[PDB]
């Protein structure tokens, strides 16, 4: 009856902190236990790997969080290096109290984890986008730990060139976190795209690299946009839409291009063969920098007519525009490239990855779809149309039909009800109209018998904000309340970051604050037990609107025109001691580059925390040894444990 | 006779032969500008021949480039009192004088700036003000090629390379303008340091003094003062040392000679310098250096032969040669060719390099050419050798300072 | 008949030169103490700059700053484009292009300084006259036979009339590639070290009959680690004897094939380790005279007609002299 | 006034073309097309090309068809300003699919050359563009040397650092330049050659365009500056251009006519005095 519960994350990186969740059950009220929790070793050897870490539990306390640390010398004398086939390592909690009360042959308890070396996050630029032959090359890199501070650990940079051949390596000590280097590419490099790769020293897998364009090419005085009027082409059999574009040519201090614009069709596969409309190819004079040109009716039925293609056809196809510029009198060619255009069916476009699977009976159903404009911004203000069939529970199938058009950027949360003894649940979502986008989905239904069920409601949809408070309503379906309390935790970024314990009563909530580092994804796993079998259910929660912890502000004083040779007063505001890091970047750069990199922004910092969450999908599962390891955990009780994950993938 | 409308804005004007056709009018400007056109020709009565006249500014040359830096601020030709700043980018340690003023003489203050990181194997040489650099590897072997800008005249080296013992080959370039001249204060340490590398045995000096029609008598009696207060402060160090006197002409004459033993004596050397006059040179009035330099190859020789192949009293025979000249060269042919064959004869290396020094101090303001200076005088590395003075008085002040 | 002006132009010594170009400036890392005023002095290239800002402190963690965009326009410049490859002895035709973006008409003089290294038309004396109308512009072809053989600054000016003051001068430096085009000459040589007369290997000297005098020759070694071979390559050379030892497994295998310069006149010698079946190519580049007008396209433009220079072109006897 | 152009087109590989093609011809720098002649070429059935635009120096063809013979149009230009300097223009034809896939062509002006015209010899070569020698006549004319007009521009300006009397033995045309391979008679003066000699062999080049003529057998004093083409033989190769006297010699019978005794004995007098004493300054 009585049980010790042992929690941590499923994969343990080195040189960071562990954190360990440990509980009790059951357990006389006077009843107290001692113990420790330390990494052993990956049984290939029997070596401890961490300084063991004690715990003081009891009744009134039956929970606490662990901050167990797992240094890089007592893991490599240990014999982890020395390990064969995988990356495994055993965590094991220690205690006297299995053997006195369970009357357990053995006082230990462990999880079968995998530990990898990969820690801190690297960032690095370099001086430009696109370099010359023969042009000297500058490049920065910082060394950041888990919580983005700035860490003084040596780094191995290295870089390698285009077909792939390293050609420099520094190992550097950091002082100030960042390193600063120049080297100068071979004046006989070919065309290519180069990359920069860097490592903490004592990290193999800590390897964050970015890349740059090699190029021969000179600069160009303007730059030449290709948008259509749609960014996707109805090939509906009833309709085809008009395919019309706006040609402009711009010089990049600002005034239009006068000159002519020389248009060459074709339509271009998913593979990349481009084959072009013999004919069509249209030429006029930029008329204040621009020209408005459009494909017929009749011309483009001539065209796939040549080639003998029907418009049927046309499916995953893309309508392939180029241009090539000449400026008059200036005589200066530049060429822009249209390949986003796509052949499609709908408008719109449909994501239901958000859509919790395995959901329980007897509690509503969140649908949750992403109605995004096809190769565009997300959509508001769209109907969305759900037909949900229950299937048969001993009686006849019944469909529900739930209509909710989308609140905001795409997100329409619509709550089915689901009935008790529920087989399983077909769901048909169309959103839009006319020419809707059909999405379908199945989901089936856990095992009947079950020792019961758990529900996550969240009555507000709508993303939680940075520092905003989120609430969620846990109650427990399909068994008797003999349990007293239920326990949750939080993950974010793949470590357990709290973990508390809330008593049962009716309509419950359980308030999570929203801090920054939370962000931009963080699991809630909640569970209760029904006598001695685990039932769970994992909630993840997305966070928008992500912001820097400070801030960094750059501003010109005045207007932005200036005159070549004159002096500029910029302004930079942040809130503490900052290395700000600068650079001013010639906007031809981005013309002259075959592919345009977009520069680094908070989107690839607040990615670069989702690199390290374990989450297998948006949660749940069919029990609780499942749901643990959808949200990243290992959980061993004494009588059931999670296997170690297969992957780190996890697809 | 020739019109008289020859006026200069903020100047004067000077003539040879009053207005008579074939008359040579000189221009002359206040220090900080230069005359243009320089002179004139009076022609056969016609129209005044140049090669409105105004006293244009004088304007030192600016950056063509600097690499791996910035500076403050920047103009396309500064103009006289200016000053630019050069500062640069981090990780680079700056050499030479991070502020320079433009002279009035056209020419900077301070050494060239430029700052290495040091991961090359010898020092960057940078890009001199108004000069290009190509090549941008300073690796051992490896080799850069100035090349000057606009109008400018390049005195130094036109093609260094980086030696074993990290220092590169040649002098420092200095793009130069046609008009620009040298002051006696900046010229003055660099002939006492360059002296005094020659003094670091027994050292060879030769004295070559001009006396073609184009020198005035006073001018050479102001070159045969320079040159005695020059043989009498080498004397007076205790130096083991020989200096021979040659005047030449278009027919080069020979005074003195390293040979005849009177050549160590104080009282001789001043008595044969004294009895120099401008008749024996009247009936010659030709500037031909290279029959000088030929009659100094001569003297080497005939030191050679009477000395030995390999006698070590000849190889520790150190050699400085002096020119005193307007820069006219006009026949014998190029002077550099004389030069080739006192460096191949001397078995001139990197390593007897010390051994010989050619000084080619050009003298006056009208027919001075860069070009032939710097090709005479020697290229040694934190050194100059070349230099222009506006007037002998100058001469005779840089010399009377010239040792310390 | 045509009326032109001369010498009543700007003096085009006030005319302020562009020279500074830079691809990327601004490249400083600043502590800020929660506020600092940086005074840049922008650079003469007519673009719009996007200057870049990332934070980092000790305390709030990290931050990227939003880009600024910055914009510089002179309203009239001559824009002048050099080409990417001019190799010495050929023939290239300089394109300075006057923008005139004001509401008048404007006649310009443009000429190119005459330099040492160029053969300019006419000795580079001459000034090309040309008029840009209001709100237009105008090409100026200078045709230019570089001798030089090394880099060398030129110095493009456009002149107004005094009537209207207005001017531009850019000076960028032309690098001169030497004569001929660029030959490559890769040797492979497989790598097993097992093998005991594959131990040492020697690859032979360069001896190429069409190579020019100055021919930049750079020799870069690509060893490929692929299966741990510690390839040691002696060569005595004319500058020195050097050696670099290249070890490219590192007892690790991360897409290591190595590649790393190497400074050799003519020998080179090999030493051979480990355990693997890399690959050795010394990849050697040097100068050489080769020809290719398209064989494809071909395009011929004949003019006949009457043509009026401005009697400072006119190349023949002054008949009175 | 109105200046008549040719425009020609051809395509020759056959292998990589994509047919239609544009041109992209530049005028010269005082010249813009007439747009009515160009709109009246565009409006004809068999155009050969299907859109134009001009604007001042640039004229823009959009030639749709590329056959293998030499087919090709013309039209007329007007001309705004005098050009100031003679030089060639450059026209560029690309491609309309593979535009990297071009090559520019330089075309003269209706009686210059294509090219600037340089003197290109061994591995170094001179700038010959410049101005016509003058081929000095003052003897022949009768008229009396001046201030000695002779010694004057050898010694002032511009100063010569050669001088040769020559005896033309042929006349010969290469490249762009006609050569006159000259024996030398005597060496006045030199700068650089320093193994100058009588009975010595020494190429003169003028520019083809000049109307300078030197004829063969007849002596002629030949002073300037140098050059640096080297001949490819070894012996210096000198150019004649501004800044060069050319002067024919006193003959047996031209100098025997009476106002020219005094004229071609001060020619003499000049020789004697240059050759043996110098410059004298
Ligand atoms: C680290 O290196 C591995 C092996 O080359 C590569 O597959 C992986 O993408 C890298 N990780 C990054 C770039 O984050
Ligand atoms: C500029 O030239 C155009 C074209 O000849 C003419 O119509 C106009 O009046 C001129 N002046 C202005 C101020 O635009
Ligand atoms: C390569 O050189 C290292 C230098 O430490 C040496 O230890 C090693 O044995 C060599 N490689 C192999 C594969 O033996
Ligand atoms: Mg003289």
């Amino acid at each position: 009856k009585p049980r010790l519960l042992l929690f941590s994350p499923s994969v343990v990186h080195l040189g960071v902190p562990l954190s360990v969740g440990v509980q009790l059950q059951d357990v006389p009220r006077g009843q107290v236990v001692k113990g420790s929790v330390f990494l052993r070793n990956p049984s290939r050897n029997n070596v401890p790997c961490s300084p063991k870490v004690d715990f003081t539990l009891s009744s009134e306390r039956d929970f606490a969080l662990l901050s167990l640390q797992v240094p890089l010398k007592d893991a490599k004398s240990c014999g982890l290096h020395q390990l064969l086939r995988g990356p495994e390592v055993q965590l094991v909690a220690h205690s006297p109290w299995l053997k006195d009360s369970l009357s357990r042959t053995t006082n230990i308890q462990g999880i079968n984890l995998l530990f990898s070396s990969r820690r801190g996050h690297l960032f690095l630029q370099t001086d430009q986008p696109i370099y010359n032959p023969g042009q000297r090359v500058r490049y920065r890199v910082f060394a950041l730990d888990q919580k983005m501070r700035p860490s003084t650990d040596t780094i191995t940079v290295m870089v390698e060139n285009s077909h792939g051949l390293r050609v420099r390596k520094k190992e550097v000590y950091m002082p100030s976190s960042i390193f600063q280097d120049d080297f100068v590419i071979p004046d006989i490099s070919e065309p290519g795209t180069w990359k920069i790769s860097a490592r903490f020293s004592d990290g193999l897998e800590s390897n964050s690299s970015t890349q740059f364009e090699v190029k021969k090419y000179v600069l160009p005085n303007f730059e030449v946009k290709i948008t259509p009027g749609k960014p996707y082409i109805l090939t509906v059999p009833g309709h085809l839409d008009e395919m019309q574009l706006d040609i402009q040519a711009r010089y990049i201090y600002g005034k239009p291009v006068q000159g002519v614009a020389y248009v060459r069709f074709g339509l271009l596969d998913e593979d990349g063969k481009k084959t072009f409309f013999r004919g069509l190819e249209s030429q006029t004079k930029l008329v204040n920098g621009q020209s408005h040109i459009s494909l017929s009716k009749a011309e483009f039925q001539d065209a796939l007519e040549k080639l003998n293609m029907g418009i049927t056809d046309l499916q995953g196809l893309r309508l392939y525009v180029a241009a090539a510029i000449i400026e008059s009198p200036g005589g200066e060619m530049e060429e822009a490239e249209l390949t986003s255009w796509y052949f499609v069916s709908s408008p719109f476009s449909l994501d239901l990855s958000k859509t919790k699977r395995h959901l329980v009976p007897g509690a509503p159903f969140l649908l949750q779809a992403l109605v995004r404009e096809m190769s565009g911004s997300p959509a508001s203000g769209i109907p969305v149309k759900v037909s949900a069939t229950v299937s048969s529970p001993g009686s006849v199938p019944e469909v529900q039909d739930i209509q909710q058009n989308t609140d905001g950027s795409g997100q329409v949360s619509i709550p089915i009800i689901i009935p008790q003894t529920i087989s399983e649940l077909q769901l048909s979502v169309s959103a839009g109209s006319p020419h809707p986008a059909i999405a379908r989905l199945t989901v089936a239904a856990p095992p009947s018998g079950g020792p019961g069920f758990l529900s996550i409601e969240r009555p507000d949809s709508r993303p939680p904000r940075v520092g905003d408070t989120l609430n969620l309503n846990l109650r427990a379906v399909g068994s008797g309340a003999t349990f007293s309390h239920y326990y949750y935790m939080i993950l974010s970024r793949g470590q357990i970051v709290f973990m508390n314990r809330e008593p049962k009563r009716t309509l419950t909530s359980v308030s999570v604050f929203v801090d920054h580092h939370l962000a931009p994804s963080f699991y809630f796993v909640a569970f209760y037990y029904h006598g001695d079998h685990p039932v769970a259910n994992s909630l993840r929660v997305d966070v928008q609107a992500g912001a820097c912890e400070g801030k960094l502000e750059l501003s010109v004083d005045g207007a932005k025109q200036y005159r070549n040779g004159e002096s500029v007063k910029l302004h930079l505001e942040t809130d503490s001691l900052a290395l700000v890091a600068l650079g001013a970047l010639d906007t031809a750069l981005y013309a002259a580059g075959s592919k345009s990199h977009k520069p680094l922004n908070m989107g690839k910092v607040f990615e670069a925390m989702n690199s390290y969450d374990l989450g297998c999908g948006p949660g749940g599962g069919d029990s609780a040894l499942q749901v643990f390891q959808a949200a990243g955990l290992a959980f061993s009780d004494g009588d059931q444990w999670t296997l170690s994950r297969k992957r780190l993938s996890c697809p | 006779s020739c019109p008289q409308n020859v006026n200069i804005s903020g100047g004067t004007f000077t003539l040879s032969h009053g207005w008579a056709p074939g008359s040579l009018l000189t221009y002359s400007c206040p220090q900080g500008l230069y005359p243009s056109p320089a002179s004139r020709l009076c022609k056969s009565s016609g129209q005044w021949q140049t090669p409105k006249a105004v006293c244009k500014p004088v304007r030192c040359p600016a950056p063509v480039s600097f690499e791996n830096g910035i500076y403050t601020p920047r103009l396309g030709s500064y103009p006289v009192g200016g000053n630019v700043s050069f500062e640069c980018e981090d990780g680079f340690i700056l050499r030479g004088s991070p502020v320079r003023q433009c002279r009035p003489n056209g020419m900077w203050d301070g050494e060239t700036a430029v700052c290495d990181n040091g991961a090359g194997h010898c020092p960057n040489p940078g890009i001199s003000l108004g000069a290009v650099r190509t090549g941008f590897r300073f690796g051992h072997g490896d080799k850069v090629r100035y090349r000057c800008s606009s109008n400018l005249v390049l005195t130094g080296s036109s093609e260094r390379e980086c030696q074993g013992n990290g220092v590169w080959s040649g002098t420092e370039p200095i793009c130069r303008q046609p008009y620009s001249y040298d002051f006696p204060e900046d010229v003055a340490p660099a002939l006492g340091t360059s002296f005094s590398h020659m003094l670091g045995g027994h050292l060879n000096l030769y004295l070559l003094l001009d006396c073609s029609q184009s020198v005035s008598e006073n001018d050479f009696l102001i070159f045969k003062e320079s040159a005695s207060l020059m043989v009498d402060r080498i004397f007076s160090f205790e130096i083991n040392v020989s200096v021979a006197i040659i005047t030449f002409a278009s027919e080069p004459k020979v005074l003195m000679s390293v040979l005849n033993d009177n050549s160590r004596d104080m009282t001789e050397v001043i008595s044969s310098l004294e009895n120099a006059n401008y008749k024996d040179h009247e009936n010659g009035t030709g500037t031909n250096t290279y029959a000088a330099l030929n009659s100094v190859y001569l003297m080497m020789n005939n030191q050679m032969r009477l000395l030995g192949m390999e006698t070590m009293a000849w190889q520790e025979i150190r050699h400085a040669i002096i020119l005193l000249t307007d820069g006219k060269s006009n026949m014998g042919g190029s002077p550099k060719t004389a030069v080739d064959h006192i460096r191949e004869i001397l078995n001139i290396n990197q390593k007897r390099n010390d051994y010989l020094d050619i000084y080619a101090i050009g003298v006056g303001k009208l027919d001075v050419d860069w070009r032939e200076l710097n090709e005479l005088g020697s290229k040694k590395d934190g050194e100059r050798h070349a230099f222009i003075l506006q007037d002998t008085k100058a001469l005779h002040q840089v010399f009377e300072h010239m040792l310390d």
